[PDB]
């Protein structure tokens, strides 16, 4: 149990979401969210070309 | 309005502060209070008591 | 061993179960077929407390999908998850209840609460020692709200002693879905206090508010409300599925939180919610999972304990972690501020420390807090059923389904008498 | 400028490695005195001296 | 020949256990799988068999499987036998009711059938040791209910008590004093001594004496563990002055109400504050009467000693013992009380007390554990019954109890049986 | 385990702020994305006076940033050192105050305090040993002074043992931005008496005499008046955060200059600015820090203490540098100018000594100096108002949010005692 | 079996302690790290050590000291320095807030929580030792815990030890520099308060040391430490009588019996004569006679007051090295013969003297030269009448406006503490009148 009185792990920690795309990042761990929107912007520049043609 | 006259009188007619006792512990400085501690007797002082 | 008959009715019932059940496989290491595919021993040890055995290697949940409307069980029969789910569980009538208290509890409900019956019966005397029951449903609703609370009601006469919980949804004066909704909670609140050992309390508009003030959601959905409700889920019944040093099951904080058999409203809140801007500055340390839990704006229910009192206070920590550093934290909480904390009792605070944190995380910690600030969840209710009622303002819909006058009349002053129950401790 | 570091360190190190050794010996000359044992005689010879 | 049974109840007693019989299969030559790679110093706690193996005389019990199922798949699982580890099938629940009447009572028969086979064994046999917790429910009404049944089967025989009593400050659970009344007053007149350890004054010693900050359970079982080896220490080892478990009841007990004193280990120091100190005989004896070293968090300069008892473990001679002991009796600072004209029990044993790998304290050759018996924690139930009253003055949580076939009675009962102890330790003294 | 909780409020509050955590993380070796990739030991071993912790070795600061407009934030974004801050430590509302007081003090601003102080008692119950606060604002706008008296009144009722400071930006009458600006000087004037601790002043004007004149600068900025004002910010709280021969901290300056707890206003200067031409002409010496830190051309106040008597003095020395040349100045300052000392206070200069210069310099040295010649800063506000208070001006700006007629006429009788209060004091 | 206990309170006290402490290791033969390098007869050696040093079973002495802080800042350079193996490391205590220039708060408020740990550390060095001389130690009246809490540190030092003696060394405040205010209310409320719970009191000024160390030494523009390596020269030299052989030994009990006459009278001043630069000693032999007049000399004394105003009460000399001691009879019988140093006619003889053999000790880095021989000098003054006359004149200057007052009223001090503390100086200060009037 060295690791609870360690002084060096806060320094060697490392989050529990690091980047966008990675493996730990499932259900349970609740860091990861489907409603958190990345493609919004996409979508709405497709749908105003869209309604260009239209 | 004296103002060196009152703020002499501010300062004689009234009442220390008493402080909330403290115990430190640890050579780090480690500050505890001490009625709430286990240490200090208090609670035999209690009229419940023995009775 | 211990096992958790889940039970859960309506769409928000379903939903919740859709999602719940998505959160144990995960954390369990069930792959969306039923077969096991974990890394670890104990994720296979207790998983009886959830999951039956089958043929060939094969767990499926011990939960019941109870409906008014076949339209709801088509999206759970056809999401990621519904080849697990057993099918014949599936209980589903042809005509729904249509925001109706009375066409759930009476007629339409009345038809297939003996149908549920055989399902619960059949399988929860398949277990070994039944712990207890569960319920997810939603009070604004005419299914879970009607017909649920009419499962509570039969299933207390079969098996008394054991546990009954309710995540129940009661509605919100903001967020308001129906007109009809200050019908439907106040008839089914109390049939909650007669019959549920816990109850805890959700609004939709305090799951919004953690849904744009904490996570920072753009867009968020009814698919992200329901992963906050089975945070606090599944972190409640986890001592009993996972060791640790301190274990705590569902009734060792059910002796810990009510003094009175009538005073069992808690309120609960999760602790690592973090945006994904604010992901880098924090650290995950015991300190701060303490002290964003007790946050008032973090609670899942629309009332702030700073108006009243807490008359008792869970936490249920998961995680490997120092058990100085837990204890430390709850004296440090209790004496700063002894304003908001009730007299009578010296010590509020119960805490239990699991091993096993949540997949994928480090740390975690939950709260299920006991107040006399739930009584204005309540009264914001009951400013409205009267104020609909003095002047009979629906009631033709309702008093043709064979009630009286006096079930509106006696259901609201069993209401208000919780309400100066709760009152009188917190001054 | 790495290699050329530890080869100094070599060096200087070698030197403290010698000087250690000598300093046992004259801890071991550094005890004797008259009724103490393990003293004997020697014959005279020039490495002694050399 | 001069065997101890040992008892644990309660998931305290399953986690100390797993420490103490740590300690003793590293004590002597014990494998984690019973062989040993002769003498026979073993034969109080281990009873060899046809098969070369070495069983211990120990009975765990818990009303609860997730806490022996760890020892039954840990690194011990082929030294336990499987059935001196007794399971119930659901817990007590923080409950006194439940932990006596309704699910105790399943449970409590084939504990005392298991005792009978372990004591049928037994040629010599000094007597038990029961370890439990007051706060939960199984290690106070299942323990309570032990107590009661031991007695009517072995009568004289010698029963010693470690309880993890309710700490001052912090406590876990919001129904402990309940429980802690109302199994002080139902074992008031069945147990010989009781120990006291508070985890809160563990938790200080190992921040203080030792560095590990935030430490842990199984850190503190460790110091436990160490205690009970230098009480039991010399019916095993070698020593100059042995002293027998039927000892320590005829010198700290003076009345059949008051059995309850306090422990202290003396050199509970790190690896490098025994580098830069000596750690004689007289230092570490007058460190066992300093109040910041007490396992309880409480002070004895507040109150009067009425027995002492002082073990040595190690390299320790006679007239170094004598002589601490003689500058120690002439403090004011340590004062006696009236009656009490000789105050001490000595005892002298060879062995030096054994490291294990991993563990927090150094490696010594002195040792010493003290058991002071004080009027001075009579503030201890002082704030047990003003918290007692200060949730029993509106009845709370009372139902818990009543509902499980107990009645409210008992409550009042035990409030002015211990009233009645505040008085007899308010009036011994004077 | 002695932090500062750094508050700073308004467009001047926020862009100090800026400035100040730029010296403060090159004193301590923190890059930019928030690690530490300094050099020494001393670096590293106090820094949490400053600085929190996160995972990876990140250091984010224990500041809280405050405004009424959204518009600031981004600027404070822009900056070099704009993603150290953590995001929730930003408070910005909606609607500005835009030159007002009561807009600040009792309808915009009483409705955005009660989300701050739920951003102070966040960090300040999670220090170790706080030893008090920080503020940094402008009077003369309305975010900052209508507010910002709002901010430090109900944190003094809930922590009244610890510290309190405010480095305030007062208004200057010859650089007059405003003209709405005396009523937000005087109203908020009196709110600072009661629960500052200590409080210097800190004039837009005195810094352009010195940008202009000392340095020699062709185009100074707000950018190299930030610089200054931080200079001194950071000389005050650096022996409590690095070793030295002779300790002080922020307490023990309020012991020895404040003598009655209604005398806090300070004048801060900074000794070593040269200019780049007098730059190679310069001897790096003792007595070329004590011959300017207490020139009266160096303060960074708009009044000069020729005028008025030094009621104490305090200093502060970074630098490994001798004790005898430091003591012996003090006496030599002390001796010949011998008609600018209180009687009544014998020996009038507190002195410490760190070890550390900052980063880039060998010696260098602080000023903090109490004095009855800041009364008349007091006085030509007092000037201005009552100017413009009789023909009842521009009033109806602000008894339309509720304030009252009699509140205005409380606002100069509360700082008419303190303008004959430095008097009697003066005659002594 | 020659114990003697230092405590060390304040920045002041620490710094001290780490020139004094440096010294001992080189005296002795102890490393840095608390190693003698080998031992030439390991079942035998020398014990001299003991009354500083204690010896653990294997090889290493760890001091007798008590450090006291409430400040961390200060003891941290200690606790990661170079000699951070040589103490053990529960005897440097520290504190979280200093007591920041305030006589209440190190007095009642802030020093009144660390005064049940430190006692307790007292207690384990003072049952280690056998024949317990006498606790020293060092602070500095114009601190706050050099001031408040030394102050109450004497006073559980009575309680708890009866008349086990208390020997102090103090920095007295310089006249002319003074780096703070409030060094007034601190000088005042301590030299009340420790009249009777002081045994002796050697007081030495930084102003005083400045002056020897730019003319006597050749060392301009000095640093603390050039200070306090000439004060751990006197405490070696008052203690050396215990560690080495002497022609006349001098115990620790005998100054207060030969300088302290009367009861409220403890206030001796230090002297060292031969501080004279390497340059400037090769140049001048040092006997006995040319180093004894050299005490006599204020302009070689270490403090700001000249005993030409005043008359002396008794004296104490003590020499170091090579000495013969016909030849320091033959010069105390020149010093009586001039009739610039006069004595008070009550005290005829008027002297102690003390004969060591082992020279003093040159140390690396140090400024002086390696000398001979050596003289300390304690002497009780009349002149010491004038500087509570400087005193009072600043105590009360800020007491006729009551400035200041309000910092320590509300820390836990009535006022009423301040019109008895100077009420009680105005009979010491006319109790040195008489003794300072001839006997008609
Ligand atoms: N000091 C100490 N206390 C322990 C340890 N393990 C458990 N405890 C104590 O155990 C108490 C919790 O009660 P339980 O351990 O569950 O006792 P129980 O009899 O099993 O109670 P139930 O689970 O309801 O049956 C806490 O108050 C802890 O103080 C330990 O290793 N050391
Ligand atoms: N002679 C000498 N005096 C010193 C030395 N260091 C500090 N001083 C004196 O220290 C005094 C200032 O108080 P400090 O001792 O530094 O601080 P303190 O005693 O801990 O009191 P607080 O700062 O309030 O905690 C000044 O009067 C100096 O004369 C030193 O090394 N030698
Ligand atoms: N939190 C949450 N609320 C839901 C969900 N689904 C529906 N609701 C709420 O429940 C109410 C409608 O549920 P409803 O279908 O009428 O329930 P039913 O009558 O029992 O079938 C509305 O207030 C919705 O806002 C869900 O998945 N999560
Ligand atoms: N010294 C200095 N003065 C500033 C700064 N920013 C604004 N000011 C002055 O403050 C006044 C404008 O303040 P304003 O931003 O409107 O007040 P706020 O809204 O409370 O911050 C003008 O007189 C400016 O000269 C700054 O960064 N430094
Ligand atoms: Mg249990
Ligand atoms: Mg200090």
């Amino acid at each position: 149990e060295f690791d609870l009185s360690d002084p060096l792990a806060l320094k060697k920690d490392r989050p529990a979401r690091q980047s966008d795309y990675d493996a730990r990042n499932t259900i349970s761990g609740m860091q990861k969210f489907m409603g958190e929107d990345l493609n919004f912007h996409l979508r709405k520049k497709f749908q105003e070309e869209q309604n260009r043609e239209w | 309005k004296n103002f060196i006259n009152t703020n002499a009188a501010d300062v004689i007619m009234g009442v220390a502060k008493k402080p909330k006792p403290i115990y430190v512990d640890k050579r780090t400085g480690d500050k505890h209070d001490l009625e709430t501690s286990g240490l200090v007797p208090k609670y035999i002082n209690k009229k419940d008591y023995g009775v | 061993m211990r096992e958790i008959v889940h039970l859960q009715a309506g769409q928000c019932g379903n939903q919740i179960g859709a999602k719940f059940w998505e959160v144990i496989s995960d954390e369990h290491g069930i792959d969306p077929t039923g077969t096991y595919h974990g890394d670890s021993d104990l994720q296979l040890e207790r998983i009886n407390v959830y999951y039956n055995e089958a043929t060939g290697g094969k767990y499926v949940p011990r939960a019941v999908l109870v409906d008014l409307e076949p339209g709801t069980m088509d999206s759970v029969r056809s999401g990621p998850f519904g080849q697990i789910f057993r099918p014949d569980n599936f209980v589903f009538g042809q005509s729904g209840a249509g925001n109706n208290w009375a066409k759930g509890h009476y007629t339409e409900g009345a038809e297939l609460v003996d149908s549920v019956l055989d399902v619960v019966r059949k399988e929860a005397e398949s277990c070994d020692c039944l712990q207890g029951f569960q319920l997810t449903h939603s009070l604004g609703g005419g299914t879970g709200s009607g017909m649920g609370t009419l499962l509570i009601s039969k299933i207390r006469e079969e098996y008394p002693d054991r546990i009954m919980n309710t995540f129940s949804v009661v509605p919100s004066p903001k967020v308001s879905d129906t007109v009809v909704e200050p019908y439907n909670a106040t008839l089914s609140v109390h049939q909650l206090v007669e019959n549920t050992d816990e109850t805890y309390c959700i609004d939709n508009e305090a799951l919004y508010d953690i849904c744009f003030r904490t996570l920072k959601l753009t867009t968020p959905t009814y698919g992200d409300l329901n992963h906050l409700v089975s945070a606090t889920m599944s972190g409640v019944t986890t001592c009993l599925r996972f060791p640790g040093q301190l274990n705590a099951d569902l009734r060792k904080l059910a002796v810990n939180m009510v003094p009175f058999p009538r005073l069992h409203f808690f309120m609960p809140g999760f602790a690592p919610l973090t945006s994904r801007g604010s992901q880098q500055y924090r650290a995950l340390t015991v300190p701060e999972l303490t002290q964003q839990m007790f946050d008032a704006k973090n609670m899942m229910a629309a009332c702030d304990p700073r108006h009243g009192r807490y008359l008792t206070v869970a936490a249920v920590f998961r995680g490997r972690m120092s058990m100085k550093e837990v204890d430390e934290q709850m004296l440090n909480v209790q004496n700063k501020n002894s304003s908001y904390f009730v007299e009578w009792i010296p010590n509020n605070v119960k805490t239990a420390v699991c091993d096993i944190p949540p997949r994928g995380l480090k740390m975690s910690a939950t709260f299920i807090g006991n107040s006399t600030a739930i009584q204005e969840l309540f009264k914001r209710i009951s400013e409205q059923f009267t104020a609909m009622f003095r002047r009979k303002a629906f009631l033709h819909w309702y008093t043709g389904e064979g009630m009286d006058e006096m079930e509106f009349t006696e259901a609201e002053s069993n209401m208000n008498d919780l309400v100066s129950e709760y009152q009188q401790y917190q001054d | 400028q790495i290699r050329l570091n530890w080869e100094h360190k070599e060096t200087c190190e070698m030197d403290w490695s010698d000087k250690v050794e000598a300093y046992n010996i004259d801890e071991a000359c550094c005890r004797y005195n008259n009724q103490s044992t393990d003293v004997q005689f020697y014959p005279h010879s020039a490495k002694f001296e050399e | 020949m001069r065997e101890c049974i040992s008892v644990h109840v309660g998931q305290a007693g399953v986690q100390i256990g797993n420490a103490c019989w740590e300690l003793y299969c590293l004590e002597h030559g014990i494998q984690p799988d019973g062989q040993m790679p002769g003498d026979d110093s073993f034969n109080t706690f281990f009873s060899e068999t046809g098969a070369g193996k070495h069983v211990p005389r120990a009975v765990f019990v818990d009303l609860e499987p997730t806490v022996i199922d760890e020892v039954r798949t840990g690194t011990y699982r082929q030294l336990f036998h499987p059935e001196q580890l007794i399971t119930g099938k659901e817990d007590a629940a923080n409950n006194y009711a439940r932990g006596h009447y309704t699910i105790g009572k399943e449970l409590i028969d084939l504990v005392l059938d298991r005792i009978r086979k372990l004591a049928d064994q037994c040629t010599g046999l000094q007597g038990f040791l029961i370890f439990h917790s007051f706060g939960g429910g199984t290690g106070s009404g299942f323990t309570s209910l032990l107590m009661e049944r031991l007695s009517v089967d072995y009568g004289k025989k010698s029963k010693l008590e470690f309880s993890i009593y309710p700490a001052p400050q912090v406590s876990t659970a919001v129904v402990e004093p309940y429980n802690s009344i109302l199994t002080t007053h139902t074992t008031l007149e069945h147990s010989d001594c009781a120990f006291m350890v508070d985890n809160e004054a563990i938790y200080d010693i190992c921040r203080r004496n030792l560095d590990i900050e935030r430490p842990t359970y199984t850190n503190l079982n460790r110091l436990i563990g160490q205690i009970v080896s230098s009480i039991t220490a010399s019916l095993r080892f070698d020593g100059a002055l042995n002293v027998d478990l039927t000892e320590f009841q005829t010198n700290l007990v003076p009345y059949p109400r008051i059995h309850f004193p306090l422990a202290t280990y003396a050199p509970v120091i790190s690896a490098e504050k025994a580098y830069h100190e000596q750690l004689s005989v007289a230092e570490i004896t007058n460190a066992c009467f300093e109040p910041a070293n007490q396992m309880v968090k409480c002070d004895p300069r507040h109150g009067k000693y009425m027995a002492c008892c002082l073990l040595y473990r190690g390299d320790v001679v006679p007239k170094d013992v004598n002589a601490a002991i003689a500058t120690i009796k002439t403090k004011r600072t340590i004062q006696f009380v009236d009656w009490c004209p000789t105050g001490f029990k000595v005892g002298i044993n060879y062995q030096p007390p054994t490291v294990v790998p991993g563990g927090d304290l150094a490696k010594v050759q002195r040792a010493v554990c003290m058991l002071s018996n004080t009027t001075a924690i009579a503030e201890a139930w002082a704030r047990l019954d003003h918290k007692f009253d200060l949730m029993y003055a509106k009845r709370a949580f009372v139902h818990w109890y009543v509902g499980e076939g107990m009645e409210e009675g008992e409550f009042s009962e035990a409030r002015e049986d211990m009233a009645a102890l505040e008085k007899d330790y308010e009036e011994v003294g004077m």
